[PDB]
């Protein structure tokens, strides 16, 4: 049936544009951060606890576990 | 009463100007489209991309200067020592009574 | 919903159907433009019962101020079409 | 709703209103159709006995005990049509009603869609722009001095004229836009 | 600490040497950069403090407040960009200068190793706010509002200077570290009672305490949007921070001294929440909600327990963010309608759906919906008050119910129903306003993931 | 084009210069509070063979 009518509604252009822009920038910086975190976790991090060897004094950043924290 | 009924020479109240009329895609920052667009870009980038993401990640991975796991390990070793030696865990007095000189009442 | 888009012809047919089911008014005498008080000799109470019958037929109710000045089937159909936004 | 109200209600209108209310509430009490028909005919018979009474004082004394009797037995939960001011769907679709002027703020990319509709809208705008200037003077010349006495508006009397104050009555959104 | 202070000072020459059409962009970019630098301060220790020098220190009570203060300036600039369009370049630069000076005074106030320096900066914040209120204000009552705001604060804080100089003459120091380490009990004496009053009233009047809160509705309603944002977000928390810093020397006098103020706050939260139910102005309603929240913070500080302090810090941060967002939404409505009346513009969800979503989220956060930090502070303070006395639960529950009531009333009156017919100048919401609301709301939901960052030194 | 955009973009360098100057001033003020370096009873430590100061 060719009874298609017009739906009067406010402009959804600006709302959609703002949402797209916000998502674009958030992802623009979050995707590299997530990729870097994943690579660091798989390849490098998660040190294991040890005893301090006698006669050796560690530096301040050697008392932490996660590599990004160090 | 030939008075003009006018108190003073005043400009009429101007009508508010729509930013969309002279420039669609106006972003609500400025009336000049180029400065407007660059203001939108810098605000979105430097807020969402830089601060809201990088600073949040930085805060998430802050090193333990509050020393929580250190306290966990200290408590674990102390409870291991005390259970094994028969000591009754935590002690009621925080300081050893031998080193406090109470004042004699003699009442 | 699944409600068919009723037209002016359907509204007029239904109004005339309910009017012809009204034994007080003879079927032959009535016409789309036939007046109520003068052309068919009905009382005002008959008019309000006719309005109520229209209301029960079409499933919506007409305010009293509008109903009290609906005196012909044609203007009843026009009122219903205006209320329900009927195209043709 | 559409008709302009009067300064007061006459006795005859009040009697009709009571008759309609009593019939509706009797139908609400009498669910079944045959019982309702019987009691409605009995109600009409009781109602038209004093049809031919003449003096105003006894007529005014009547309809009053009638209203009190109606209020005593008014069926505290009457039937209401769904779209009525008390129905279960009175203002269900009022959130889907958008004004017509909202289309003036659409982005040109949005107005690219539906070009014929917006051309027709522009034609309507031109028609309104001329008709308003005609209507202002027409209403100024037709109104009684000292201000209107009722909120009833006159129709158009010339050839190219349009009814005064027509834009916001013709351009209602719809009953069920969505 | 100078790595934050010096860039804030350099904001002034940068603003005054900027192009006529590049002040907003440069100010926003550099303010956001300054805020990023401030994030480093959050790392805190379970030990004493971050003692940078003899003049300034940082703590996990001062760090969230400093971060919020640095974060607020870009939002205030974004909000002020709109209504100052038809202003001359010199006056816009003066407005930005006022905002920068206020930020600098607040930053130096929150570190403030020594109490007289704290008083000096705590009073220096009074001038830029007064100029902003009485210069760039729309109505004619801005002058009276500024007079109230100035004189309430000064009458409250003048005895504090005498109390501080007396305390330094007797003890010998006003450095907070020495004050904490050399603290001595206060004997129950009339002189000690009046010293307690002089130390407490200056911070009480700026909370505002119920019965001394008259200046706040005037100042908030008559201020421009940036002034309202800063007053609701940071300037109210100065009194709470000062009370938290100064209640260390008021013991054991505080145990019985607190009763008049505890009763006033406990009844005044109910009073102001009920006032919010019958209000015809958005800004006045938001201001009275702020009064209720700050009264509950006063109760928390007066109870003086670790849970009280953690809840008070969390509630201060959450209230600052929420009140700023609510004021921004009200300003967005006002710049379209120019009325500032709740009942005029109705059913705005049909016309502005995303702004209605922002309204809903802001109302839910003000309603203290879990697990938002608003409810974290609310619940910690409620538990501490219950431990103080089991009868407080009635007043706390009444306050919670009335708070939900007027929050949803404000949401429904403006967003739901039928649109006003004769209002046809409601343009689509700009990207600037949407970004403002997003930057207000996202930090709250990110902070609820790490609540330990805003729970203060007693965590 | 250099020597023209500088006249309009010279202002941008100021906030950053302030930050590095503030860091330098913080370190310089830190230099004046070394009265107890490697003298605290908790962190009293013997120096490394190539160590002059425990912290800077
Ligand atoms: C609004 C939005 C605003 C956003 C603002 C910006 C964000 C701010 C906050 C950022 C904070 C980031 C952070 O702190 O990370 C946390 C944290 C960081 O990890 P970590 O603690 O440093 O590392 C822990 C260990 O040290 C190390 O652990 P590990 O080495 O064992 O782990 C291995 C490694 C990698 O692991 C693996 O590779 C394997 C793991 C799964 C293997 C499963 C099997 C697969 C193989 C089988 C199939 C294929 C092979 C077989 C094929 C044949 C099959 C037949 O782990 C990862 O790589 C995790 C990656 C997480 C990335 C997080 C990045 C955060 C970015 C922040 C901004 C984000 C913006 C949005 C965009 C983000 C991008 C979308 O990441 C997580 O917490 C992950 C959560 C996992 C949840 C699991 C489900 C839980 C559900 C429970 C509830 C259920 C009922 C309800
Ligand atoms: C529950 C888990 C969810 C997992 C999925 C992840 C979701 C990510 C959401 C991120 C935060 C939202 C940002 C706020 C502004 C929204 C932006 C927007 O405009 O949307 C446009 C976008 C596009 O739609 P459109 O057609 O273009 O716009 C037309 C209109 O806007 C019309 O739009 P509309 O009609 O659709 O309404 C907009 C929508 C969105 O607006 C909102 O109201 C969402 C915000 C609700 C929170 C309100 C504050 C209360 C305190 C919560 C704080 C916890 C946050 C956790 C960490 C968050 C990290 C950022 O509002 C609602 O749908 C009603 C919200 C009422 C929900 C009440 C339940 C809250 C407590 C639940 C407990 C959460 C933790 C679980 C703990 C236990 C289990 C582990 O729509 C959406 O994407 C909706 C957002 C997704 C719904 C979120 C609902 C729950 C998520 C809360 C935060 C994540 C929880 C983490 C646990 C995961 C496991
Ligand atoms: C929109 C439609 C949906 C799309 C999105 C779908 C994906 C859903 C994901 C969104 C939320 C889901 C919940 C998932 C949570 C996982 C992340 C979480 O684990 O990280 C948190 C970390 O989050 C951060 O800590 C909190 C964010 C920082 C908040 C600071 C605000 C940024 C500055 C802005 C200005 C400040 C204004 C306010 C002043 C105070 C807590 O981590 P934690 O267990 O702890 O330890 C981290 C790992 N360690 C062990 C290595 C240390
Ligand atoms: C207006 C909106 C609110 C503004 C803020 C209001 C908060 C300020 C209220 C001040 C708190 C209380 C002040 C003093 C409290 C001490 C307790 C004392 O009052 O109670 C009895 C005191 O008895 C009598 O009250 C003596 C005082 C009588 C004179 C005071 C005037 C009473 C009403 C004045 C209220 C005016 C407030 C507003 C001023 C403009 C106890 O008897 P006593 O054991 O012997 O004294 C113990 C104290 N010692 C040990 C130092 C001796
Ligand atoms: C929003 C408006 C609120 C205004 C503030 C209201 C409270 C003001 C506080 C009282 C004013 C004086 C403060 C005292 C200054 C501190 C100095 C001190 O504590 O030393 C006391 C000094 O104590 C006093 O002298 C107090 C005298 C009070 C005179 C001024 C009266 C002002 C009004 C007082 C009543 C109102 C106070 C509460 C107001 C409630 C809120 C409106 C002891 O002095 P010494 O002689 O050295 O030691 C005794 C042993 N030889
Ligand atoms: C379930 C609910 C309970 C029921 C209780 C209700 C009790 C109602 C009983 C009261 C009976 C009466 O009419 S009370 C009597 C009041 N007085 C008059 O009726 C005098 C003149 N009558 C008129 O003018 C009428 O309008 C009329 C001529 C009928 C139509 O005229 P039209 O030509 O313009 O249609």
């Amino acid at each position: 049936h060719g009874k298609r009518l017009f739906i009067i509604k406010p402009s959804g252009f600006y709302d959609r544009r703002f949402l797209k822009l916000m998502r674009f920038y958030i992802l623009l910086t979050g995707i590299p951060v997530a990729i870097g975190i994943t690579l660091v976790n798989v390849f490098i991090g998660e040190a294991e606890l040890a005893d301090i060897p006698e006669g050796y004094v560690p530096e301040h950043w050697e008392y932490f576990k996660h590599p990004i924290s160090r | 009463p030939p008075e003009p009924t006018i108190r003073l020479q005043e400009d009429p109240d101007p009508e508010d100007e729509n930013l969309y009329e002279k420039n669609p895609d106006s972003h609500g920052y400025d009336k000049d489209p180029i400065v407007d667009l660059w203001n939108m870009r810098v605000v979105f980038f430097f807020g969402f991309s830089i601060v809201l993401v990088l600073g949040s990640t930085f805060v998430a991975y802050l090193p333990d200067y509050r020393m929580q796991e250190w306290a966990r390990r200290e408590a674990e070793r102390l409870v291991k020592y005390r259970e094994a030696n028969g000591l009754p865990l935590m002690e009621s007095n925080c300081f050893d009574p031998n080193k406090i000189q109470l004042p004699e009442d003699e009442d | 919903s699944d409600a068919p888009p009723l037209t002016l012809e359907a509204i007029k047919d239904r109004v005339l159907y309910v009017l012809k089911l009204y034994d007080k008014i003879d079927p032959e005498k009535l016409s789309v433009n036939s007046h109520f008080m003068k052309d068919l000799g009905l009382d005002s109470l008959d008019q309000v019962e006719i309005i109520m019958a229209m209301e029960d037929e079409f499933g919506f109710e007409i305010p009293d101020i509008d109903a009290e000045k609906l005196m012909c089937p044609q203007e009843i159909v026009d009122y219903i079409a205006d209320k329900k936004d009927v195209y043709e | 709703a559409f008709s302009a109200p009067a300064a007061y209600l006459t006795h005859q209108q009040k009697v009709l209103r009571l008759y309609k209310r009593a019939l509706r509430h009797l139908e609400s009490w009498c669910v079944h159709r045959d019982k309702y028909r019987y009691f409605a005919c009995l109600m009409r018979a009781r109602f038209d006995e004093h049809k031919n009474e003449k003096d105003m004082v006894k007529a005014t004394q009547l309809l009053r005990q009638a209203e009190e009797e109606f209020w005593y037995g008014q069926h505290p939960q009457p039937y209401i049509f769904p779209e009525s001011p008390g129905g279960t769907s009175y203002e269900r679709y009022e959130c889907y009603k958008v004004p017509e002027w909202c289309l003036d703020d659409w982005h040109p990319s949005e107005k690219a869609m539906y070009p014929d509709y917006f051309a027709k809208r522009e034609q309507w705008k031109r028609l309104r722009r001329e008709s308003w200037e005609r209507e202002v003077k027409q209403l100024q010349e037709e109104t009684p001095p000292g201000g209107p006495r009722t909120e009833a508006l006159p129709p158009a009397r010339k050839e190219g004229d349009l009814p005064p104050l027509w834009w916001h009555i013709v351009t209602r959104p719809r009953e069920r836009p969505m | 600490m100078l790595k934050i202070i010096i860039p804030t000072t350099m904001l002034l020459p940068m603003t005054w040497m900027s192009k006529h059409n590049m002040i907003w962009i440069n100010a926003t970019v550099h303010s956001l950069l300054i805020s990023l630098i401030s994030l480093s301060l959050l790392n805190q220790l379970g030990e004493n403090s971050l003692n940078f020098s003899l003049t300034f220190f940082s703590d996990s009570l001062s760090a969230p407040l400093l971060v919020l203060t640095t974060w607020l300036l870009p939002l205030m600039l974004m909000a002020s960009q709109s209504h100052l369009s038809k202003e001359t370049t010199t006056r816009k630069k003066l407005y930005i200068t006022m905002l920068i000076l206020l930020q600098l005074f607040l930053i130096m106030t929150f570190t403030a190793t020594e109490l007289i320096l704290f008083y000096i900066l705590f009073e220096a914040t009074l001038v830029p706010t007064l100029i902003i209120i009485t210069r760039w204000g729309n109505q004619t009552e801005r002058l009276n509002a500024g007079l109230y705001f100035l004189f309430y604060t000064l009458a409250g804080s003048l005895p504090l200077l005498v109390a501080l100089v007396y305390i330094q003459n007797t003890t010998g120091s006003l450095n907070f570290l020495i004050i904490h380490y050399w603290s001595h009990p206060l004997s129950n004496s009339w002189s000690n009672i009046f010293m307690w009053l002089a130390c407490i009233m200056a911070f009480m009047v700026k909370m505002p305490l119920y019965g001394l809160h008259l200046w706040l509705p005037k100042a908030h309603v008559e201020a421009p949007i940036a002034g309202s944002m800063v007053l609701a977000a940071v300037l109210l928390k100065l009194g709470g921070y000062g009370m938290m810093r100064i209640t260390t020397i008021l013991n054991p006098l505080t145990n019985y001294m607190a009763y008049p103020f505890l009763m006033l706050s406990m009844w005044g939260m109910i009073m102001t929440s009920s006032i919010c139910l019958r209000q015809t102005d958005l800004k006045s309603l938001i201001a009275y909600s702020s009064v209720s929240h700050m009264a509950l913070v006063i109760v928390a500080i007066m109870i003086q327990t670790p849970w009280s302090f953690m809840g008070a810090t969390a509630l201060m941060i959450a209230h600052g963010l929420t009140s700023s967002m609510l004021f921004c939404l009200a300003n967005t409505n006002y710049e379209r309608v120019h009325s500032r009346t709740m009942i005029l513009a109705r059913g705005l969800q049909t016309l502005l759906p995303l702004m209605a979503t922002w309204w809903l989220v802001a109302s839910l956060t003000n309603l203290a919906l879990p697990p938002s930090i608003n409810l974290i502070g609310e619940l910690f303070i409620i538990t501490a008050s219950f431990s103080w006395s089991n009868i407080t639960i009635i007043l706390m529950g009444m306050n919670m119910m009335i708070t939900a009531l007027y929050s949803l009333y404000m949401l429904i009156t403006t967003q739901r129903g039928k649109y006003t017919h004769h209002i046809n100048n409601i343009k689509p919401s700009f990207t600037r306003e949407n970004a403002l609301m997003a930057l207000h709301i996202l930090p709250l939901l990110l902070l609820t993931l790490n609540p330990k960052m805003i729970l203060g030194p007693l965590y | 084009n250099v020597l023209q955009i500088v006249r309009d973009h010279w202002v941008h360098i100021l906030v950053p210069v302030g930050f590095v100057f503030g860091c330098y001033l913080d370190r310089r003020s830190d230099e004046k509070l070394t009265a107890f370096r490697n003298k605290s009873l908790l962190f009293k430590r013997e120096l490394r063979p190539n160590e002059e100061v425990t912290w800077k």
